[PDB]
RNA sequence: UCCCCCGUGCCCAUAGCGGCGUGGAACCACCCGUUCCCAUUCCGAACACGGAAGUGAAACGCGCCAGCGCCGAUGGUACUGGGCGGGCGACCGCCUGGGAGAGUAGGUCGGUGCGGGGG
RNA sequence: AGAGCGCAAGGGUAGAAGGGGGCCUGACUGCGAGGCCUGCAAGCCGAGCAGGGGCGAAAGCCGGGCCUAGUGAACCGGUGGU
RNA sequence: UAGCUGGUUCUCCCCGAAAUGACUUUAGGGUCAGCCUCAGGCGCUGACUGGGGCCUGUAGAGCACUGAUAGGGCUAGGGGGCCCACCAGCCUACCAAACCCUGUCAAACUCCGAAGGGUCCCAGGUGGAGCCUGGGAGUGAGGGCGCGAGCGAUAACGUCCGCGUCCGAGCGCGGGAACAACCGAGACCGCCAGCUAAGGCCCCCAAGUCUGGGCUAAGUGGUAAAGGAUGUGGCGCCGCGAAGACAGCCAGGAGGUUGGCUUAGAAGCAGCCAUCCUUUAAAGAGUGCGUAAUAGCUCACUGGUCGAGUGGCGCCGCGCCGAAAAUGA
């Protein structure tokens, strides 16, 4: 199970609740954050939640 | 007779179209697959038979299987095709349409009131053997306000029907002078 | 300007809606007295240990866990699966 | 037609189907749950007396001791047209207090 | 000049129209099919105008067909009449139309009629058109 | 443990409808009687009760057929989470994941669990 | 199940609420867990337990009405009564 | 007295509101509930999301009920009649109960009915999350922007709600020339340090007069439509041609006939119906023009010359017309 990266690219402010709640459950707290979180698809659903004001990568 | 085939597999819907080539598929008792051609000369084609004759597709697996085509699903918006369905042939009992040819100039038509028919395809179950290319049938004497339905077609023989037949085929009705401005008063 | 004629009415009226609808769906404990259904009609007809009152309402008779139910030819059910 | 689920206004808890012929009663004991029956008695399909009637009062009174020979308290009662004549086993011996 | 005959509510809202057409897109009946691309509504008033149109062009004609049937209100308020009070009144009957819908057809008669029956019939209708023959929609109850 | 009938339960119409054939040696049904219990808003039709030589007509039980009625893939369009556009506007297009309705092929005259009376 | 389901509408309804007769008066008293609803105050749901009853052989339901309108805090005072 | 107006003084450090829900002799006002706050108590529970399970009746779509509906069938029958009664019988380009076929309409119609959404358990989740008592509040004119429905006229910087977001309190910063809410973007201070967002890279002005291919000729770009056109450039189809087409250029351009009727006269030729056949390479019962009808010009059509490409039907990219207003463009 590898370990999932990312970072913040475009800025929170201005979207929905859901987008923002998410955000704030990450551990991202401003822009340009390299953020290593392990796999767990609670997660990953949050990324693909997220995924746009975001950028990826399965870091091992 | 002849169109190509291509055997269709897992790819989007919207970019066969958008390429190059209508998508398609074919079902026969338990055959069935996914399958796609060529647009322009698959248009050609389709004007000529459709729904009405039979085509044969000779498919990039080797043989030269021959179908007939059922229903034309399309976009609606600005009409037009897009992915019809195809029936692998036989021999056993089949319910399809055929285009009705009616020949002759009645009474009822030449004294004014013109037909405006009901069918010119009917429903009908058949043996593949039987190719009933079109009945061409009568319309012999039709009058104003008079009508004409059930078996009183010609079928050939073996080429059963399918309605009722009470059905009925076409009739002739009145014109539209401008008399019936009169009407608007 | 000229107000003269204008067209009245006699429509708008509604309800202080009280609010219905299945109360407490599945999976949920219930410690009996609990409504599980508010309805109008019978939607949802009686289950197994829920009982219903006078204004159609399924409610729970025991301490367990609300179970859905369909019967095409008899209706629809809630249910209190019993947890001993 | 006395269908009217009569079944429903003594699915209270724990049934006893019985029903007659022309000329034999079928008094059997079925428990619910998962559908499971129990205990039976036929006036005519016993291999006994042929006079309905009597038969039935005692067949209903020799399943009755069945009843209680097995475990059996009270139950409920399923019977559809039946005017209510008792059929004087009316299972009332019956243990279970029919009547 | 169609519309029902007293039915349910008398006033009833516009609303924003769509574009799926719901069915309506292929002759069946008559031979040759005036058919519609701007997403608007049919006038009675036009309705007959065209339907007129078309018999004006080719006196002792055939038969032309109305597929579609205007009964929606115009809820239309009076003038200089102050706001609120009152929704307004039924009024001007037409249709909702999506585009890709068949409206009318012409049967029995010249290329040349239909055409230019269907084309200044549609030409006075509230929007634009497209003419269309009679084949490969073929099979469709 | 099995082939059949019956008292009765479960799924919810692929069980219902309808033409054909059907089985009673036990079960089942008509049927024998209306005097004893009982009752028809009138009839013993219905429930009720005492009972034969017949019957298997109906009721019913079982088989065949799809003809009505029922379910119904596959594909693809609709519509749309959420993400970007384009047009004064009425409205339109690209992305991703979800994914019908109607229809097309085909399929369907049931599935099963119990307890007794028969061979 | 499209009729009746008192009277507007909607849901619901024969595996009855409808429609027939017999009997009766729970259109009970003392309460009331746990809920619906909810700014407050109101309104709305009900097993159960005791009494003492009505129906049915029973099993059982009965603290009005197929369900949601038919209503009015408090202060004032009349009322029979402890 | 004034639920109104007006004024209300020193500094930094932290969080940070609402313009709603009901209630009133209330609507420019107060209690309350939601939202801010600080102390003490609570401890993974909260926002969010993965999994399972459930409720739902919209977007679509369907016509099986509710009604609306267009066209034909079939017919109960209604105008009816042919024409006998104890009563019958057969009968229409009239209209019409129902049924059927042929399409379809819907907020208050629904056999079907999703993407969603709400919500109950398994788990991640450490965040000025959430929870519990407690004191002080301020709020209760909002506005804008997006899809979603109403109102309006599918008008209003109009209005009234829904989810959402910003301005409000971010008139602090970059874009958008300027520009509360449109794009980028959450501003402790300092720095003559680099990357980048939107948006740009001739110049006002900072950076590419960067590379390659395709378009347009009007200031289009630098702000409008239906509707009209031998504007331009690629795509697709459909007949014609070296046995000689396209255009022009020579010539033929006929007869019953003055077609039957209308019609004052209608002779291809103002209209009605027409819907010949015959000599012929080819001349139609006619393409427009011409007449008082006639005459006549011409065409259509085939061969003479000529000698290579032509006539047209749709689609698509950009323009052209359509297109007049008030101080200086």
């Amino acid at each position: 199970m590898p370990r999932l990266k990312v970072k913040l690219v475009k800025s929170p402010i201005g979207y929905p609740k859901d987008q923002k709640a998410a955000l704030k459950a990450l551990g991202l707290r401003r822009l340009q954050q390299e953020r290593v979180l392990e796999d767990t698809p609670a997660i990953r659903g949050n990324v693909e939640k997220v995924a746009h004001l975001v950028r990826v990568e399965v870091v091992e | 007779y002849r169109l190509k085939a291509y055997y269709r597999e897992g790819e989007k819907p919207s970019a066969l179209r958008r390429a190059g080539k209508l998508p398609g598929v074919m079902y026969n008792r338990h055959l069935n697959r996914k399958v796609y051609v060529d647009l322009v000369e698959f248009d050609k084609v389709f004007r000529q038979a459709s729904i009405h004759h039979v085509i044969v597709l000779e498919l990039p697996d080797g043989q030269s299987l021959p179908t007939l085509v059922r229903q034309v699903n399309l976009d609606k918006r600005r009409r037009r095709p897009e992915h019809v369905d195809f029936f692998v042939l036989s021999d056993e009992p089949v319910e399809m349409y055929v285009p009705l040819r009616f020949v002759g100039t009645p009474a009822g038509v030449r004294a004014g009131g013109v037909l405006q028919e009901i069918h010119r395809d009917i429903l009908v179950k058949v043996s593949p053997r039987n190719i009933p290319e079109f009945i061409e049938v009568d319309v012999s004497g039709l009058e104003i306000g008079d009508s004409l339905h059930a078996s009183d077609l010609k079928l050939p023989p073996g080429v059963e029907l399918a309605v009722s037949p009470e059905e009925t085929i076409a009739a002739v009705v009145p014109p539209e002078d401008v008399e019936k401005l009169a009407e608007e008063a | 300007a000229h107000k003269k004629g204008l067209g009245s009415t006699r429509n708008g009226r509604d309800s202080q809606a009280k609010r219905l609808g299945v109360k407490r769906y599945e999976g949920q404990v219930v410690r009996a007295g609990n409504i599980l259904v508010r309805q109008r009609g019978t939607r949802f007809k009686p289950g197994k240990n829920v009982g219903m009152g006078r204004d159609f309402t399924l409610f729970a008779l025991v301490d367990g866990v609300v179970e859905f139910q369909d019967r095409g030819r008899l209706g629809r059910y809630v249910h209190v699966r019993p947890l001993a | 037609k006395f269908r009217v689920r009569n079944r429903i206004k003594r699915t209270g808890r724990l049934r006893l189907s019985v029903f007659r012929s022309l000329k034999h009663i079928y008094a059997q004991i079925i428990d619910d749950e998962k559908g499971v029956t129990l205990v039976s008695a036929s006036s005519l399909a016993l291999k006994l007396k042929g006079n309905k009637t009597e038969v039935a009062r005692q067949v209903g009174r020799a399943l009755a001791e069945k009843a209680l020979a097995l475990g059996i308290k009270q139950v409920a009662f399923d019977r559809g047209p039946y005017k209510y004549h008792g059929r004087v086993k009316a299972l009332a011996e019956g243990a279970r207090e029919g009547g | 000049m169609l519309m029902p005959r007293r039915m349910k509510y008398r006033k009833q809202q516009r609303g924003r129209l769509k574009g799926a057409t719901k069915g309506g897109d292929y002759v069946a009946f008559g031979d040759y099919g005036l058919v519609a691309l701007e997403p608007a509504w049919i006038t009675a008033q036009q309705i007959e105008a065209a339907r007129v149109a078309m018999v004006r062009h080719f006196r002792r004609g055939g038969k032309i067909f109305i597929r579609i049937f205007p009964d929606k209100p115009y809820t239309k308020k009076p003038l200089e009449v102050r706001m609120g009070k009152g929704k307004g009144n039924v009024e001007g009957y037409v249709a909702v139309v999506k585009p890709g819908r068949v409206m009318f057809e012409v049967a029995g008669v010249t290329e040349e009629q239909a055409m230019e029956a269907l084309r200044i019939a549609g030409h006075k209708l509230p929007i634009k058109t497209k003419i269309v023959r009679r084949d490969a929609y073929d099979e469709a109850q």
